[PDB]
Formats: structure tokens, C-alpha cells, sequence
């Protein structure tokens, strides 16, 4: 987790990378915040 | 009060066929241009539908036989039908199932009512207010331990109201599609699709269902309330569904314009 | 939130992805759609309808 | 001669390429495969 090329030689698990292109990782965005929305509702259950 | 009166023509009941009637939307999910298929409790296409006649005479509300689910349709102008009734043992020992929709309001109440053994509505009409009004409320005795309650707005020869009653894991499921007919004695062959109105959960057990007409005796009838009575025409059919495989065919706006029977 | 990526919750459908203004007409019974495949794309909002 | 006969000959194939939907299905059948592979495999995410 230093630079692409070093992931990509942990990738190959090898010192030495040949001339080419090699897929890594994935590269996903992860969420920013979390989101409710339910019916409105103003009374409780009657569990007493 | 309960009222016994029977002075109808005795004649066996009429048979047709369901043809590509009593589909409804299984799930509230939207979909375009998806063919999906499902299996639920469908009516098979060109069914054996029982027909029920109500001509002025007739008034044959039989008990039948509640399978699971059940279809029913009907053609009129004169709104005899106003709700059904539901139970295993239609008696004060337990909980029945009882609709009525008359011109004002939809009336649910899951009591277990004392039944009596004719239930109907009476309607008497003057021609001074020229008002059609209902006089007597015979469908049961009393209310009798109401277990639940439910009150909405009324659904609205020249009309079809088709409806689609089916009760699974303690749920009443309605569904119901209002449509002009024109032809007055049959179900047209066009394809129609039920949506749903209201899931109201009830969860009583469910054997025997029952249709409730009203009567509209005003100046034709000279005999007492208990032979003697008048009403104009109604018909109606009930349908039994059955577990089915079927292909329903969405449009790009989302309502079900095809259908097929596996 | 529209036009972000986001964790979210309606009627009991849990997921996480971008909510945008559509375009598509719902019939008024339906509370969210599906894909040819059965994958969740458009979800009715229990509020605003 | 030879070189009206060519000529009606590339003609009618056109005529025939455009007027026969059931010529290309050699491509057809391999695209439709691929899709329904991906959507068998997609649905899948939808069982027990
Ligand atoms: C719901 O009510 C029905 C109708 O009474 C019950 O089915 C009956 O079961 C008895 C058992 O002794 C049979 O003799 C009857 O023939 C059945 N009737 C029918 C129409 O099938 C049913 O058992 C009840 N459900 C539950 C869960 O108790
Ligand atoms: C429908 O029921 C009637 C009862 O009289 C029977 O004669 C007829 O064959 C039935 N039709 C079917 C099962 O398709
Ligand atoms: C219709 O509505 C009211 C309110 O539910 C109810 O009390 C009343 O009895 C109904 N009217 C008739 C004529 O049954
Ligand atoms: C109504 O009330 C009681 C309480 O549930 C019940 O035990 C009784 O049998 C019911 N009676 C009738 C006539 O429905
Ligand atoms: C969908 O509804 C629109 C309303 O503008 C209509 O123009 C269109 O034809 C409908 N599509 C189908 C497939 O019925
Ligand atoms: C509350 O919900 C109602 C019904 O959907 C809506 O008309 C109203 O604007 C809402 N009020 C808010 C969100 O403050």
C-alpha cells in the first residue's frame, strides 16, 4: 500500500514486472452518510 | 329482527366460462417491459364460473363454499349486491367476516354476529322526498362482540365490478377493478386487470361465504314483509381460484396489458 | 440526500446507492420497482410520494 | 457478360442479406447466449 507499482509486484509476487498491464484492485466509492424515511406516525403502541 | 321470506322460482343455476377475466396485480412491484412469471392463486382461463340470478322472481344467495379464494363478478345498475359475508360457522360461537357497501358508506366489522338464516337489506322508496332509503337492517341480530373495525370510502346493467377476495397467513386480500361494460347479460372477452384496493388483516378461519341484496319494495307490493316483495335485476358469478403459473405481460407504464395461463 | 453515494432505508428496503428525481410514472399502489433480472432500481419515497 | 453477372450477383445478395431476418443468427445465437448467461448468473443472486 505504498505506490501502484509496488501493489501491483505484491500482486505478482515477484520483485521483477514484465512489460504489460495488470488489474490490482477495485476501486469502489464508499457511502458518505446514511438516509431514513418511514410514514409519518405521532403515536405510540399499546403496550402498557 | 330476522326475516325467513323465500318466494322465488326454483330452477337450476346457469354455467359459463371465465375466458381471460380475474387477474390481479401479485405483488405491488413496478415493472416495464418485463415479462414475469409468477404463481399464485389465479382463476384458470375459461373457468366453469357459476351464475347467479336476481330477476324480479329470483333472490338466490346461497351459502357456497369459500375455497381458497375466491372470484366473483358483477354486471348491474340498480346496486342490489352491497357486501359479503364470511365464516365457518356463519354463528355468535365464532368470528365471521361481514362487508356492506351501500350508496353512503363501506362498512367493515369482524364480529361474531348472530347470523340470521337470511340476511338481506330493505329499501323502501316514496315518491313525495324521492329518496330511496333503507328501512330494515336484517343481516344479523346484534353486534355481538366486535373483534375489529374498519370504515373507508364506497367503490363506484352498465358497470362491472369485479372483485378477487383471497385470505393467506391471516391477511384479507382485496382486489377490485371498476370497469364500463356494455353488454348486459355476459362477461365481456377483453383483458382487464384487478388492482389491489385494501389488504385488511383479519386472520379468522374462512369456509363459507355469503352475498348480501337488498329488496326495493315502494308501491308494488301489497303482502306483508314476510312473502310478499319487489326489487329490480341484478346477476352475478363466482369463480374459485386455483394455484396456477402465470406469464403477465407489463407495458412500459407499468399496468398488465397480457397475460397466460401455463 | 440525491446525487451522492448513500447508505438508505425505505419502507424496510435497505441498500446503498445514488437516489436521483426520476422519471418514471408509478401506479398509485406500488412502493418501488425492479429490473428485467429482479434487482431493485427505483423506490417509491414514503413521504413526499 | 462475366462482368453483368457479378454485378447482379453482389446485387442479389444484398437483396437477400436485407430481405431475410435468419441469415446473421450464426452471430445472434452467440450474443444471445452470452446475455442469457450473464442473466441466469444475475438472477441467481435471488435464491435461498
Ligand atoms: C376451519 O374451519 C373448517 C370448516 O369447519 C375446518 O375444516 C373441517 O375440519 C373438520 C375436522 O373434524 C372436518 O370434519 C370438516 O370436514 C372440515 N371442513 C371442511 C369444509 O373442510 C378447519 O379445520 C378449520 N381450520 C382450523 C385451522 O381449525
Ligand atoms: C361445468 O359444470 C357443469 C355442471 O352442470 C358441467 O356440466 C360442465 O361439464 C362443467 N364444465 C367444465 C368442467 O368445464
Ligand atoms: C354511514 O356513515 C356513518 C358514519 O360511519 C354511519 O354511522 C351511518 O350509520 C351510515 N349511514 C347509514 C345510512 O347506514
Ligand atoms: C360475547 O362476550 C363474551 C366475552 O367474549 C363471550 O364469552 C360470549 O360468549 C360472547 N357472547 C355472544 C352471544 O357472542
Ligand atoms: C403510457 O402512457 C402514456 C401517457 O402519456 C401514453 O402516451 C402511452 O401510449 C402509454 N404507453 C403504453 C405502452 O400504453
Ligand atoms: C407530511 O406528510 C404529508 C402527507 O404526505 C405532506 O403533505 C406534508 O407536506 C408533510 N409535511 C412535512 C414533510 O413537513
Amino acid at each position: 500500500a505504498l505506490d501502484p507499482l509496488s501493489e501491483t509486484k505484491c500482486t505478482l509476487k515477484s520483485f521483477t514486472v514484465e512489460k504489460g498491464i495488470y488489474q490490482t484492485s477495485n476501486f469502489r466509492v464508499q457511502p458518505t452518510e446514511s438516509i431514513v424515511r418511514f410514514p409519518n406516525i405521532t403515536n405510540l403502541c399499546p403496550f402498557g | 329482527q330476522c326475516v325467513n321470506l323465500t318466494t322465488r322460482t326454483q330452477l337450476p343455476p346457469a354455467y359459463t366460462n371465465s375466458f381471460t377475466r380475474g387477474v390481479y396485480y401479485p405483488d405491488k412491484v413496478f415493472r416495464s417491459s418485463v415479462l414475469h412469471s409468477t404463481q399464485d392463486l389465479f382463476l384458470p382461463f375459461f373457468s366453469n364460473v357459476t351464475w347467479f340470478h336476481a330477476i324480479h322472481k329470483r333472490f338466490d344467495n346461497p351459502v357456497l363454499p369459500f375455497n381458497d379464494g375466491v372470484y366473483f363478478a358483477s354486471t348491474e345498475k340498480s346496486n342490489i349486491i352491497r357486501g359479503w359475508i364470511f365464516g365457518t360457522t356463519l354463528d355468535s360461537k365464532t368470528q365471521s367476516l361481514l362487508i356492506v357497501n351501500n350508496a353512503t358508506n363501506v362498512v367493515i366489522k369482524v364480529c361474531e354476529f348472530q347470523f340470521c338464516n337470511d340476511p338481506f337489506l330493505g329499501v323502501y322508496y316514496h315518491k313525495n322526498n324521492k329518496s330511496w332509503m333503507e328501512s330494515e337492517f336484517r343481516v344479523y341480530s346484534s353486534a355481538n362482540n366486535c373483534t375489529f373495525e374498519y370504515v373507508s370510502q364506497p367503490f363506484l346493467f352498465k358497470n362491472l365490478r369485479e372483485f378477487v377476495f383471497k385470505n393467506i397467513d391471516g391477511y384479507f386480500k382485496i382486489y377490485s377493478k371498476h370497469t364500463p361494460i356494455n353488454l348486459v347479460r355476459d362477461l365481456p372477452q377483453g383483458f382487464s386487470a384487478l388492482e389491489p384496493l385494501v389488504d385488511l388483516p383479519i386472520g379468522i378461519n374462512i369456509t363459507r361465504f355469503q352475498t348480501l341484496l337488498a329488496l326495493h319494495r315502494s308501491y308494488l307490493t301489497p303482502g306483508d314483509s314476510s312473502s310478499g316483495w319487489t326489487a329490480g335485476a341484478a346477476a352475478y358469478y363466482v369463480g374459485y381460484l386455483q394455484p396456477r403459473t402465470f406469464l403477465l405481460k407489463y407495458n412500459e407504464n407499468g399496468t398488465i396489458t397480457d397475460a397466460v395461463d401455463c | 440526500v440525491k446525487n451522492k453515494c448513500v447508505n438508505f432505508n425505505f419502507n424496510g428496503l435497505t441498500g446503498t446507492g445514488v437516489l436521483t428525481e426520476s422519471n418514471k410514472k408509478f401506479l398509485p399502489f406500488q412502493q418501488f420497482g425492479r429490473d428485467i433480472a429482479d434487482t431493485t432500481d427505483a423506490v417509491r419515497d414514503p413521504q413526499t410520494l | 457478360l462475366i462482368a453483368n453477372q457479378f454485378n447482379s450477383a453482389i446485387g442479389k445478395i444484398q437483396d437477400s442479406l436485407s430481405s431475410t431476418p435468419s441469415a446473421l443468427g450464426k452471430l445472434q445465437d452467440v450474443v444471445n447466449q452470452n446475455a442469457q448467461a450473464l442473466n441466469t448468473l444475475v438472477k441467481q443472486l435471488s435464491s435461498n
